[PDB]
């Protein structure tokens, strides 16, 4: 793939078919922010800690 | 009437003499005796009240 495709990376999938799979097809997805990411940008909000 | 007179508990009577019935009407009012100290608890609102808004 081209480097500008990896920049603002799209979802690239690996779909393989074999006899031994449960549903006979499996899928793995990688992009810039999943496969060996440089940074882990996460926003973690908790609301109503008192509960009900 | 003054306060300590009411706390003492003296009997008080009202005289009622209405026109058609010359017979007066008499009643007795007195303060009974008997004292436990109240305990005051102020319950905060439930967290569900804060949830509803
Ligand atoms: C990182 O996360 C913050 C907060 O969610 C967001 O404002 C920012 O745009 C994100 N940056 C990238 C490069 O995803």
């Amino acid at each position: 793939v081209s480097e500008e495709e990896w920049n603002t990376g799209e979802t690239y999938t690996c779909v393989v078919a074999h006899e031994a799979l449960p549903n006979r097809v499996t899928e793995r997805t990688v992009d810039k922010s999943t496969g060996k990411p440089t940074l882990y940008n996460v926003s973690l909000v908790m609301s109503d800690t008192a509960g009900t | 009437i003054c306060e300590d007179d009411w706390n003492s508990g003296e009997r008080f009577t009202c005289t009622v003499t209405h026109t058609d019935l010359p017979s007066p009407l008499k009643q007795t009012i007195s303060r009974p005796k008997g004292l436990h100290r109240p305990d005051v608890y102020l319950l905060p609102p439930a967290r569900e009240q804060l949830n509803l808004r």
